[PDB]
């Protein structure tokens, strides 16, 4: 079943500084002690 | 600052030895960066190349 | 497919396998008898491939 | 060195590669220098029945 929320228009996008957050570990290899790039 | 001149060659003996185990960590342009895996995927005849 | 097709034309079952080797845990390994562990000594050893 | 085989055990004659004929029955080293000639012979090796 569907419900047709209606945005009578969409809000102009808000933009937002993203601080420095999100990096990901990229392989299952243990790394201590290191500087990979 | 007087003995920073000596402190020199510290830091440039250190960081030549650090650049040099960096480099050993780089593949070489192979399949793999370790030397115990590339003798372990691979029969001798291109394991040898 | 018909039988009397040529043998490019013969149908070819494909199966492909695609592995990744010594950077995760290992759910399927070799038939390799497994051997008593000696440490503290210089031994010609495979562990996990 | 002299035999007969099938077709689809005939790639397994290549060094390096592994199969029945490679592990059982006849084995090439890894440096090894020579030719493989390989030929039809359904004509005369092949008996009805």
């Amino acid at each position: 079943q569907c419900v047709n929320l209606t945005t009578r228009t969409q809000l102009p996008p808000a933009y937002t500084n993203s601080f420095t957050r999100g990096v990901y570990y990229p392989d299952k290899v243990f790394r201590s002690s290191v500087l990979h790039s | 600052s007087a003995l920073g001149k000596l402190q020199d060659v510290v830091n440039q003996n250190a960081q030549a030895l650090n650049t040099l185990v960096k480099q050993l960590s780089s593949n070489f342009g192979a399949i793999s960066s370790v030397l115990n895996d590339i003798l372990s995927r691979l029969d001798p005849p291109e394991a040898e190349v | 497919f018909q039988p009397t097709n040529g043998v490019g034309y013969q149908p070819y079952r494909v199966v492909v396998l695609s592995f990744e080797l010594l950077h995760a845990p290992a759910t399927v390994c070799g038939p390799k008898k497994s051997t008593n562990l000696v440490k503290n000594k210089c031994v010609n050893f495979n562990f996990n491939g | 060195d002299s035999f007969v085989i099938r077709g689809d055990e005939v790639r397994q004659i290549a060094p390096g590669q592994t199969g029945k004929i490679a592990d059982y029955n006849y084995k090439l080293p890894d440096d090894f220098t020579g030719c493989v000639i390989a030929w039809n012979s359904n004509n005369l090796d092949s008996k009805v029945g």
